[PDB]
DNA sequence: AGGACAGCGTGTCAGCAATA
RNA sequence: UGCUGA
């Protein structure tokens, strides 16, 4: 039910626990991004009756 | 993050960057960090009796 | 009753209940009661007042070949919504989720048995099928009636919904009740454009509207002539007919001249120009030729069958009744009743003419009634089968004209030829709004009859059927005197909830106590009833003077003369009667006793109405403490308190329910209207109807056009406790925000407001608009082969990865200007056409409804796509509060420059604090406080009107509350400066309010054009904002222009930005026209002169040679001289 | 429709205080006492929890 | 392959080219277009 | 020549649906 | 023609 730009927003405002100080800022179009600047998780769930 | 009924899927790949909490408030690491000037009170006279 | 378990005050734990989303086992009740009166109308014109209708309609007898025959209808019966035929499968009910989704309407059969004789010995009873009539939604002939709220979801209804409305093409159109002048009374009028009339006519009147059973209507008007005689205007089919009285009542009753002139004198038998002028009318126009009943009745006849259309084969007497049944008095069955009945208004113009009485004011709510969903459909309904009897034998007399002997045998099939009619005429009264109509059905207006009930919001929604108009003619109209808010409509309509521009004053809404009647009740014992309280019947033995007696009317019929000094008793008696509902007297009978004194006051007299029209209202009966129900006249002569302790012994008859009473329901969810000034709180209903909220529960099934959708609506912290008996937080309308009335900015000044650029950006007030397009491909082809599939054909270049073989976006994608939107596949040719999405705005496709025929045999041509929109707040959308404090987005204020207060916070609101001095909105200031008191403590404080004195303040009240919580009593909290990091001076005035977000964003009023559509018939540009769309310039600017004395400034734009030509001229002989290019030189030769090296060019615009065309299109020639 | 994540006005993380928040209710506590064991402590975001009005349970309500 | 869910049956209908366009074990004209899985990005802001 | 009267008139400003 | 904005 919630939307996909909705998900996006609030997927944006959890806040992650990675230490900043390890990392670097991604350049300006680095839309890949690499070990160095990004940090990638996955939300896969599924409902079913029990 | 959503709530969901039977056969509804949610699947995604979400991608975190560095940033500061100026050029968006998601990327900012404090809830507030304010500060206050601190009081003086000061009794002219003894003040008594209820 | 219906009033008890309002609650007294609001709560917030019914939020945080662990039954929260559990569909309820009843609707609520509250709610249901709003469309009522549109439902409990259509429930009575289609089962009971359908049959009455149907009673009515004159058999209709005419001539084929030398036989006559007779068509009467005998029933007609309107059954629920079905699938068409039986030619489809597995549910018959047809549910009005559906023609939402496909765009259709929800239309039950009509269907009458007709019986035709020949002579009246040989008869058959046929069952034709009228046609299709539209239906309203919970009105019994719909399959939503009967239907729980668990089930009301699984067909994709609301779960809280009360129609009222019609489906006409899926649009929900809501018709609002108009004001009509009154039923079955006569109303005294003083019109000086009624000497216009004729000869000697005066600007005296009194007007009756009659209406029977709720399916005829006429309007009838008895003039004052100078003479001192009185005319009868009547109309027939929009043609105004003149009968001089006498002619009228010598036809109506077999009565001598003398009881009759005694009745026209009864209360006034010492004037001497009365019973003069009496004896003129009488004689001038009756002994002259006509002195018995039938002689009157057959001149009358011979002067107007031409113009009633009456049988050739009718005896003149015969045509005459005709016009008295159908022109005079409709609703009186009896020609006695109709006499005594036209002898009171009678009685009346003299009392007006002579001063004796003060003219009715048309625009008192006094003299004014409503007119329902039901009475239009039934008036409507009732005129149509009249007109499909007279159609159908219409076919029959110009067929043949051919021994029917053997035409028995087609009889059917000629009923058939033209029962063909009766459908698509009732869908342009509904679809279209304006009535055509033979008769306009005594109504006044023929357009705005019916309109769209827009759910924008849920404030929207319930205003359509609470709305009252006084009339769309009025928009039009030097005078304002209908515009004028008497103190008649107190506790009937809302003094705040008017629209505020030009409908102002015409568009009213009712109170949340008012309501109309609609219930039809036997009212029969009632006239022998007031017999055994004192009257004394019409027929005689008044047992006084006929002048210390008042004349009782109940519902048009003159029971006649109770007695002067048993006229309040009986008064009294009657209203114990309806109070405690004893005898049959309707609970809502309006016993009115307008008393008589010598001064010229309102005509004497004791009204008793009962009619299924009328606005009532309820109110305490003191002395009985019962409940009972007033009526907008009989509100006028009684005392009603509004607070306790305001009421007297002698003084307060009676009492109203609660303070807030007077106030509309919109006009009930402002918080602390009593502390704001009147233009505001007016103007704060015009923007809750406006607001970006939360407009419904069921998308995926609504198709519509525009529909905006606040992501996270919160309920008011602050909020009357009406908000609460109306659940109004299952639909939400605006968030909560810390607001700061401060100047900081410098960007918040006249109206702007700051907005707190971290809170944006953390979802506070976040949006979307979804765009519903219904794609019927039966456009771009005509009754040809199927150009309509959707479909790709394999492999096309331009639709590679847009659409998914089905040539339809597929749901969740992206798009933009210029993309793939669908393709079609023309199926015998065998080629597709792409259709690009051409908006210049981005979307997600979220749904997409492939829909069929109503047959289920359609064939992939209609399909409804639903975009997504996202509309964030930007720079340039509105904002507002719940106090009429609009005011646009000017910046959004870095989060670390806003003036941080003591206790961390950061408002994000910035209010500038110069709106209050001349807008006197103090119920802003008061709401701050109450809501901020209502975060700290947990609380949820009620804003109703009128509940805090002078004595017990608000403002006492809320800073004792933030006092409790160790703030400041005057809800001033002192901040610091972001910018410079210092206390500021002044401790500045934070606090939580309420604000809903407008629908008028700067996204879609915005437009530049450059150069585009150049208008062809002045080569202009087109204007419009879809195209490039042109600014107007206008006769106004360009002499603001020339005041500068900038005349090239004004040449450029006008000639090089407009129509700029370079036209040929015979300079020689001056004409446009004539100069011409041979056929491929192609030097120019003049046509009226053979000179070819006259031609020159001049510069001149398109327009200038299109007048040149104009102006010789009649033969006027204009010669320019050319230099 | 759904909790906020983060409170608008400080940016504190209320997400997580919903399903406690109608725990302690359900309990006897009042929105006061309820909305002080949580740790709203400032009104900006008591005013999250107290006037959030939940309806994203009344559209997980029509069918898939 | 191309799904279609019904309006209140919710059966999963595959339609094309050249054929009507009600719903098996039903009747019902209104069918909506199914969501595959096909990759699209959004930002958080 | 005292009238009676029939006869023209205008009416700030831009959008959308929708439909003639 | 019903709406809406200054
Ligand atoms: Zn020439
Ligand atoms: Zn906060
Ligand atoms: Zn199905």
């Amino acid at each position: 039910i919630v939307q996909d730009e909705i998900l996006a927003h609030r997927l944006g405002l959890i806040p992650i626990h990675a230490d900043p100080r390890l990392f670097e800022y991604r350049n300006q179009g680095d839309e890949e991004g690499t070990e160095i600047d990004t940090l990638q998780f996955r939300l896969q769930v599924r409902c079913t009756r029990n | 993050i959503a709530q969901l009924r039977p056969g509804q899927e949610i699947d995604l790949l979400m991608h975190c960057v560095k940033g500061i909490g100026k050029d968006h408030a998601k990327f900012s690491p404090v809830a507030t960090a304010s500060y206050r000037l601190l009081p003086d009170i000061t009794l002219l006279e003894p003040v008594e009796g209820e | 009753s219906r009033w008890r378990n309002l609650p007294s005050g609001p709560s917030l734990k019914h939020l945080t209940d662990p039954s929260y989303g559990i569909p309820r086992e009843q609707q609520k009740a509250a709610l249901q009661e709003l469309t009522r009166a549109h439902v409990e109308s259509f429930n009575y014109a289609v089962h009971e007042g359908l049959g009455l209708a149907v009673q009515a309609i004159p058999p209709f007898e005419f001539a084929f070949k030398d036989e006559r025959i007779s068509f009467t209808i005998l029933d007609a019966v309107i059954s629920p919504p079905t699938v068409p035929k039986g030619t489809i499968c597995k549910e018959a009910n047809v549910y009005p989720a559906e023609c939402r989704g496909r765009r259709s309407t929800y239309r039950g059969k009509l269907t009458a048995d007709i019986n035709w004789a020949v002579n009246g010995i040989s008869k058959g009873i046929i069952k034709q099928f009228l046609g299709y009539v539209p239906i309203m939604v919970k009105s019994k002939l719909c399959n939503l009636r009967n239907l729980p709220p668990q089930a009301l979801i699984e067909h994709h209804e609301e779960a809280e919904e009360m129609g009222g409305y019609f489906i006409i093409n899926g649009i929900e159109k809501v018709i609002r009740m108009l004001i009509m002048p009154r039923r079955n009374f006569p109303i005294a009028m003083i019109r000086p454009k009624w000497k216009t009339r004729g000869p000697g006519y005066t600007q005296y009147g009194v007007s009756m509207h009659c209406v029977r059973e709720e399916h005829s209507a006429v309007n009838m008007n008895l003039h004052y002539l100078e003479n001192g005689t009185v005319m009868l205007n009547f109309i027939y089919r929009k043609e105004l007919f003149f009968l001089p009285l006498g002619f009228a009542l010598k036809a109506l009753v077999s009565f001598s001249d003398y009881q009759i002139f005694q009745e026209l004198i009864k209360g006034k038998e010492d004037d001497s120009f009365l019973r003069n002028s009496v004896s003129q009318m009488l004689r001038i126009v009756m002994e002259e030729g006509c002195s018995t009943q039938k002689q009157v009745l057959n001149y009358l006849g011979e002067c107007f069958r031409v113009k009633l259309n009456v049988p050739d084969w009718y005896p003149n007497e015969q045509a005459a009744e005709f016009l008295f049944n159908q022109c005079i008095c409709i609703h009186l069955k009896s020609n006695t009743e109709k006499f005594y009945m036209l002898c009171l208004m009678t009685r009346k113009l003299f009392a007006l003419a002579k001063g004796e009485c003060m003219e009715d004011n048309p625009d008192s709510l006094v003299n004014q009634e409503v007119l329902t969903p039901g009475q239009l459909f039934l008036m409507f309904l009732k005129e149509k089968l009249e007109g499909w009897l007279v159609s159908i034998k219409i076919a029959f007399d110009k067929k043949a004209q051919k021994t029917s002997v053997s035409m028995n045998t087609d009889n059917l099939m000629r009923i058939f030829t033209m029962g063909i009619d009766l459908t698509k005429p009732f869908e342009y009264l509904f679809a279209t709004g304006n009535l055509r109509s033979k008769t306009g059905l005594g109504l006044l207006q023929d357009s705005g009859l019916c309109v769209v009930a827009d759910k924008l919001n849920f404030i929207r929604y319930l205003s359509h059927f609470r709305c009252v108009h006084r009339g769309a003619d009025f928009a039009k109209m030097r005078t304002t005197t209908v515009r004028r808010l008497l103190p008649e409509s107190w506790g009937f309509l809302c003094p705040v909830h008017t629209p505020d521009g030009e409908p102002c004053g015409l568009m009213n809404h009712l109170t949340a106590v008012c309501e109309v009647v609609t219930q039809f009740v036997y009212t029969a014992s009632i006239p022998a009833l007031l017999c055994n309280l004192g009257v004394t019947p019409i027929d005689g033995a008044p047992h006084r003077s006929y002048s210390e007696c008042y004349p009782v009317l109940l519902d048009g019929v003159m029971v006649g003369w109770v007695d002067k000094d048993l006229a309040p008793g009986i008064a009294d008696s009657l209203r114990h009667f309806k109070v405690l509902r004893e005898k049959r007297i309707p609970p809502w009978m309006e016993v009115v006793l307008i008393p008589m004194t010598g001064k010229p006051s309102l005509y004497p007299g004791l009204f008793l109405f009962t009619t299924p029209c009328r606005l009532v209202r309820p109110v305490q009966n003191l002395a009985l403490g019962k409940e009972e129900l007033i009526g907008t006249m009989e509100q006028i002569f009684m005392n009603v308190a509004i607070f306790e302790d305001e009421v007297f012994a002698g003084v307060t008859t009676h009492q109203e329910l609660f303070p807030h009473s007077l106030l509309s329901v919109i006009a009930n969810f402002i918080p602390f209207s009593d502390h704001n000034q009147s233009p505001r709180n007016m103007y704060q209903c015009q923007m809750g109807k406006q607001t970006m909220g939360f407009p419904l529960l069921t998308y995926q099934d609504r198709s519509d056009n525009k529909l905006y959708r606040l992501q996270t609506p919160q309920s008011p912290l602050v909020r009357p406790s009406m908000y609460d008996y109306y659940d109004m937080d299952n639909y939400p309308i605006g968030t909560n925000a810390i607001v700061a009335v401060i100047s900081y900015t410098g960007y918040d000044m006249e109206d702007a407001m700051i907005v707190n650029k971290a809170s944006w950006e953390r979802g506070f007030a976040h949006g979307s608009v979804y765009k519903s397009e219904f794609i019927d491909l039966s456009e771009k082809i005509k009754q040809g082969d199927s150009s309509l599939v959707f479909g790709i054909k394999p492999g096309d270049p331009r639709v590679l990865q847009k659409l998914d073989d089905d040539g339809l976006p597929f749901i969740g994608a992206k798009l933009q200007y210029g993309d793939p939107y669908y393709s079609y596949l023309n199926l015998n040719t065998g080629e597709s056409f792409v259709m690009y999405y051409k908006s210049k705005e981005n979307c997600v496709v979220d749904n997409i409804k492939v829909c069929s025929n109503d047959t289920g045999s359609g064939k992939f041509k209609c399909v409804c796509i639903t975009m997504r929109v996202p509309r964030n707040p930007t720079i340039g959308d509105k904002f507002a509060s719940r106090h009429g404090q609009k005011g646009i987005l000017s910046r959004l204020w870095p989060a670390e420059d806003m003036p941080f207060t003591e206790s961390g916070m950061v408002p994000d609101i910035l209010f500038n604090p110069h709106g209050f001095p001349s807008r006197m909105t103090i119920g802003m200031l008061i709401e701050s406080m109450a809501g901020k008191s209502a975060a700290l403590h947990g609380l949820c404080h009620d804003a109703t009107p009128f509940i805090f004195s002078e004595e017990n303040s608000a403002l006492e009240y809320f800073g004792e509350m933030l006092k409790a919580a160790g703030y400041n009593f005057y809800g001033t909290e002192r901040l610091y400066s972001g910018i410079s990091g210092l206390e500021l001076e002044a401790d500045i005035f934070i606090g939580v309010v309420y604000y809903q977000r407008l629908r008028h964003m700067v996204s879609d009023k915005f437009q530049v054009r450059t150069t585009g559509a150049r208008d062809r018939v002045t080569n202009q540009p087109i204007g419009g904002r879809n195209v490039q769309g042109g600014i107007r310039f206008g006769e106004m600017e360009r002499d603001a222009l020339l005041a500068h004395g900038t005349s090239f400034l004004l040449h450029d734009r006008l000639f090089n930005c407009s129509d700029r030509s370079v036209a040929h001229v015979c300079v020689k002989c001056g004409s446009l026209l004539s100069p011409l290019l041979e056929k491929p030189n192609r030097k120019y030769n003049c046509t009226l002169c053979s000179r070819s090296d006259t031609i020159d060019t001049v510069s001149v615009p398109y327009v200038f040679r299109y007048f040149v065309a104009e102006l010789a299109a009649m033969n006027i020639k204009v010669k320019l001289d050319v230099v | 429709m759904i909790i906020p994540v983060r409170c608008f006005t400080c940016g504190k993380i209320v997400g997580n205080k919903w399903e406690a928040y109608l725990g302690l209710l359900q309990a006897e506590y009042t929105e006061g006492d309820a909305l002080d064991a949580l740790g709203l402590k400032r009104y900006c975001c008591r005013r999250m929890l107290l006037a959030h009005v939940d309806l994203i349970e009344k559209l997980l309500n029509y069918a898939p | 392959p191309m799904i279609y869910i019904c309006g209140e049956c919710h059966t999963e209908n595959e339609i094309k080219s050249r054929d009507p366009i009600r719903c098996r074990e039903c009747g019902y004209r209104i069918m909506y277009k199914k969501r595959t899985k096909r990759l699209v990005v959004f930002d958080a802001r």
